[PDB]
């Protein structure tokens, strides 16, 4: 909700809620965040292709 | 000789809110998960196993505080907590700012626990990093036995309900208090009592009888401070089992047995590790005492 | 010939206890110059050196194990051992000066007497150690009644593993170490570690994870069980290792012996004696580091664990049920 | 056909190499001084610790670093028509019949040793 | 039988000051950085109309 | 390398052997498939290079 | 004498292990600075005009 | 031989005619039991489809 | 043919080594290899 200058700076530096484990053999919800690099451009736009 | 420091790398730059009850708190212990110099804040809460919206069970967490390495803390810089280190055997300084005041004096002993009275006053939240950290209690073995005393009668008399006064009031001389009990899981409470009832009916059936024998002489008429339970009426109970005659060797295989088993019931009333204090200075709050993990 | 002489003029001044801190107060502020082994951080440069560091090197702690020194009949401790072997002293009376009885836990298993699938691998290594087992037990004529009123584990004190064993035709010389790592004899520089038959032990943390605290402390327990078989009365020793405090163990151990609890108490509805209810005692063998990795062994084959570093402190026997 | 319809949403990963420009001098650093701390002494082993400290501030105030994706490598999520078992996420809630309960469990459903296509992904009903 | 070769990785250390990355930043050797706990730039901007 | 980087897990052989499959049909007798393509050397030369 | 020879060749090179490793330190926590400071092209390039 | 109701559209896809897959190099190192289930066991779907 | 950790005074390379061996070695890209890990990584000593 807030402005988007802020919306960029929080882009990049923190991952954002919900997102999903890589390499392993279901779609699981990671919590150990000192590894994973994924960008989801998913939130700040809010659609699904 | 050894190094003993863990300083704390954290993600967030904390505000002057939260920073003023960590510098209040700035003699404090808490345990933690790795042993290592760099840390994350995940491990320095006791938070891992005690959470908001997750039902505490304090003997679980008091199970798991038993496990951890303990710390001390040095500084609280604002972005980064320095900590120092508990290790066997190691004399170090202790400083007390625990919230639910008692007064200790040079060769006194302590145990840890967990936070039994207040969990509001206990665990500060972290909003900036969104993971809260809880401290334990340290608390004298006398308070530090009567507390799991309670603990333990309280979680055998919730279940017969399926009022207060008699179950969360931790007594004390000059003092009472209250148990922290809104919302507890009794499961891993209640193996413990399990395992009681395992031990006391083989204590009911080792009994000596001289000893029973020696009470139905006793509270009559001989009247004593510390016999005053029975009130002066004796047990119908104790007086079925003595109508048998009193013979010495059969007692002596008897007394042996009940010797051995109360061995045994150390291992089900344990407390955490205990620090056994030497020196404690009382204008400056600080101790000195030396870690015993048992 | 004082060459040789003089190497002990080095060697022995050289390993001595550090001497007591006592400075006069007249030298002045010089006690301050002599306390180098507290500091604990040594400066570091672009590219440091061994000659740079070799002074962080030098002040060390001071480690020393406790030796015990035992002499034993050749017949009970078996010649050859695998030299880290976990001890046991029993003790029924003096009778002469020293002559000191040993139990290996594979000693221990053939004086046991217990079925083959119990400990499926040690069974077969030892008994081409010994005989039938009656050539251990002409020694203990109590074996039938010290387990029934449940005296075994107040006779056993854990001792350590072995250092040396020097043995001859009818008496063996063990030396094993209490209180620490104990220095081995023949391989200079280096540490006993501690071996176990990997059929007597019993791991504790194991888990899917499907999260627990690391730490520094992993402790290895003992264990000894009486039980009856086939109508008689036998032991069973296993061992644990776990870093979980020792109100937990307690509980990780009674369900583990929870089959062999309930076999033996159905024979109690008809005879109750006081003596019989004695079941089991944990004794506290010494501590293990965290994250050292038990080596696998094989020897002729019996799979042996090893673990580094291990240390020991005895502790009592408590009776748990 | 049911009395209803329903949409599906999936997710997708996409192994992506990336170009990194950063513009000159926007960043100051600052380098301490290493030193060597002495720990964990054990009678088989010595261990040490080298440690170093920066601090790092942003020389302006307009962005100065912009990331892209570049380079397609791999597709790891396979886009599977694999959907979610609600009773993984909700074991707590079930029928009142016991005995209907498995049988509805029965004809609907680690288990999965080898995988072909890719790692599996998980689909919804709405 | 014999020894044919006996052979060995040699790891060469690139600096940072040295690499191309650091045309990115400004680097500044400073001898006690852990006695400080706080930085701070400040910015002054007129803007004209 | 940019593969196998976390470790060859059970979904990293997947998509691994779903890349054995796919360039032995797609890149296969390479100098037959670019006598009729228009680019010709330049498919050549990038495969193999 | 190549006992010892020998055992301080060990000790050097694993100490100056610890120090390349550090060097290693500068470059991914510098290259970490910039990535959580880096918004993508997409959404930085319309805010560019 | 074969059900008339099997579908065409696995003849197009390049997959063995046993009708499930027989990709082995896809689950874990030297676990002959856990192999067996690709093959021949039918509580899964194949690894196709 | 037998591996042996003898401390011979090993020759320096100028190419790296080191591009893919923590799974190339997992997964048996050569057979008779040995990790060495931590304090064990040392040119021991020396028996005849």
């Amino acid at each position: 909700n807030r402005g988007l200058y802020t919306l960029v700076n929080e882009y990049s530096a923190r991952l954002a809620g919900a997102p999903a484990t890589s390499t392993t053999d279901l779609q699981y919800v990671v919590v150990n965040g000192t590894d994973v690099f994924l960008d989801q451009p998913c939130h700040m736009l809010q659609e699904a292709y | 000789a050894l190094d003993k420091s863990i300083v704390v790398n954290l993600t967030s730059r904390l505000f002057a809110d939260e920073l003023a009850a960590l510098q209040s708190k700035i003699g404090s212990v808490l345990p933690l998960g790795d042993c290592h110099r760099l840390q994350n804040i995940q491990a320095l809460g006791l938070g891992c196993v005690c959470s908001r919206e997750t039902s505490p069970d304090y003997i679980q967490i008091m199970q798991y505080l038993s496990k951890c390495t303990l710390a001390v803390l040095e500084e609280v810089r604002p972005d980064s907590l320095r900590l120092t280190r508990m290790d066997p055997s190691d004399n170090l300084q202790i400083k007390n700012v625990y919230a639910p005041f008692f007064q200790w004096d040079s060769n006194t002993q302590l145990a840890v626990l967990p936070p039994l009275f207040s969990r509001k006053d206990s665990t500060i939240v972290l909003e900036s990093n969104g993971f809260d950290i809880v401290f334990p209690m340290v608390v004298p073995q006398q308070l530090g036995h009567a507390i799991l005393q309670q603990l333990l009668v309280y979680h055998i008399y919730s279940k017969i309900s399926a009022l207060d006064l008699y179950t969360t009031n931790v007594s004390f001389m000059g003092r009472t208090y209250r148990l922290d009990v809104d919302n507890t899981d009794p499961r891993t409470a209640l193996r413990v009592l399990d395992d009681l009832s395992m031990y006391l009916c083989i204590l009911s059936a080792l009994v000596p009888r001289g000893c029973l024998r020696l009470l139905t002489a006793l509270v009559r008429h001989d009247r004593h401070p510390l016999t005053e339970v029975f009130e002066g009426v004796v047990p119908d109970e104790v007086t079925r089992i003595d109508l048998d005659q009193l013979s010495v060797p059969d007692d002596i295989t008897r007394m042996r047995v009940m010797f051995s088993y109360l061995q045994s019931l150390s291992s089900i009333f344990n407390l955490g590790p205990r620090l056994h204090v030497y020196a404690y200075s009382a204008e400056t709050l600080a101790a000195s005492c030396w870690y015993s993990p048992r | 010939q004082a060459e040789n002489a003089a190497r002990l003029g080095r060697q022995v001044l050289g390993l001595l206890p550090p001497p007591t801190h006592r400075v006069s107060l007249t030298r002045g502020p010089e006690f301050a110059r002599g306390v180098r082994d507290l500091l604990s951080k040594y400066a570091a440069s672009t590219r440091p050196t061994v000659g740079s560091l070799h002074e962080a090197l030098r002040q060390a702690p001071f480690r020393q194990p406790t030796y015990g020194d035992f002499l034993v009949y050749s017949q009970t401790f078996s010649p050859q051992e695998p030299l880290g072997t976990f001890l046991f002293s029993f003790k029924q009376e003096d009778n002469g000066s020293s002559m000191d009885m040993l139990l290996t836990p594979t000693s221990l298993f053939m004086l046991s007497g217990m079925e083959a699938a119990k400990a499926p691998q040690t069974h077969k290594v030892a008994g081409v150690w010994y005989g039938s087992g009656s050539g251990l037990a002409d020694f203990i004529p109590n074996l039938s009644e010290l387990m029934d009123t449940g005296e075994f584990h107040t006779l056993l004190t854990p001792v350590g593993p072995m250092v040396q064993s020097v043995h001859s035709t009818f008496v063996t010389k063990v030396t094993s170490a209490m209180k620490g790592v104990g220095l081995a004899r023949d391989e200079p520089r280096a540490h006993v570690g501690l071996t176990l038959p990997c059929d007597m032990l019993v791991d504790l943390d194991e888990s899917c994870p499907m999260r627990e605290p690391a730490g520094l402390n992993v402790t290895i327990y003992a264990s000894l069980v009486y039980l009856r078989v086939n109508q008689r009365p036998s032991m069973a020793l296993t061992f644990f290792q776990s870093g979980k405090g020792f109100a937990e163990v307690v509980a990780m151990i009674k369900d583990h012996f929870t089959d062999v609890i309930r076999t033996k108490y159905i024979q109690l509805r008809h005879e109750l004696y006081i003596n019989r209810l004695v079941f089991g005692a944990v004794c506290t063998l010494g501590t293990v580091p965290f994250d050292s990795h038990p080596v696998h062994q094989s020897l002729n084959s019996l799979p042996v664990l090893v673990f580094a570093n291990f240390e020991a402190a005895c502790g009592p026997w408590t009776v748990f049920l | 056909h049911p009395g209803f319809a329903m949409t599906v949403v999936r997710t997708d990963e996409v192994l992506a190499e990336h170009i990194l420009y950063c513009s000159r001098a926007s960043t100051s650093m600052f380098v301490g001084l290493p030193s060597v701390v002495r720990r964990e002494v054990r009678s088989d082993a010595v261990t040490f610790e080298i440690t170093h400290e920066i601090a790092s501030l942003h020389t302006a105030l307009g962005y100065s670093s912009v990331i892209a994706p570049a380079h397609v490598a791999a597709i790891t999520t396979d886009m599977g028509v694999h959907c979610q078992d609600l009773f993984m996420i909700f074991p707590g809630d079930a029928y009142q019949d016991r005995q209907l309960h498995d049988y509805i469990k029965m004809k609907a459903g680690e288990n999965l040793p080898g995988l072909s296509h890719g790692q599996l992904a998980t689909c919804e009903i709405i | 039988e014999a020894l044919l070769g006996v052979y060995t990785n040699v790891v060469e250390f690139v600096k940072f000051l040295e690499t191309a990355l650091a045309a990115a930043c400004v680097n500044t050797e400073f001898k006690d950085l852990r006695r400080m706990i706080d930085g701070k730039i400040q910015f002054k901007i007129s803007m004209p109309t | 390398p940019v593969y196998s980087e976390r470790g060859l897990k059970k979904a990293v052989k997947s998509d691994m052997v779903s890349m054995f499959k796919a360039h032995l049909i797609e890149h296969s007798f390479f100098l037959d498939k670019a006598e009729l393509m228009t680019r010709g050397k330049q498919y050549v030369l990038t495969m193999l290079s | 004498f190549t006992e010892y020879a020998g055992a301080i060749k060990t000790i050097t090179s694993a100490l100056q292990f610890g120090m390349d490793a550090l060097e290693r330190g500068l470059v991914d926590t510098v290259l970490a600075v910039k990535l959580r400071h880096a918004p993508p092209v997409f959404i930085l390039k319309t805010l560019g005009d | 031989p074969t059900p008339v109701t099997s579908d065409v559209a696995y003849f197009q896809t390049p997959s063995n005619p046993r009708g499930r897959a027989a990709c082995v190099v896809s689950c874990d190192a030297y676990s002959n039991e856990s192999a067996e289930r690709l093959l021949y066991d039918h509580s899964i779907p194949d690894p196709a489809y | 043919a037998t591996l042996e950790q003898r401390p011979f005074p090993y020759l320096a390379t100028e190419a790296n080594l080191l591009t893919q061996i923590k799974e190339s070695a997992a997964d048996g890209l050569f057979k008779s290899f040995q990790l060495l890990l931590g304090k064990d990584a040392r040119e021991g000593s020396v028996r005849f």
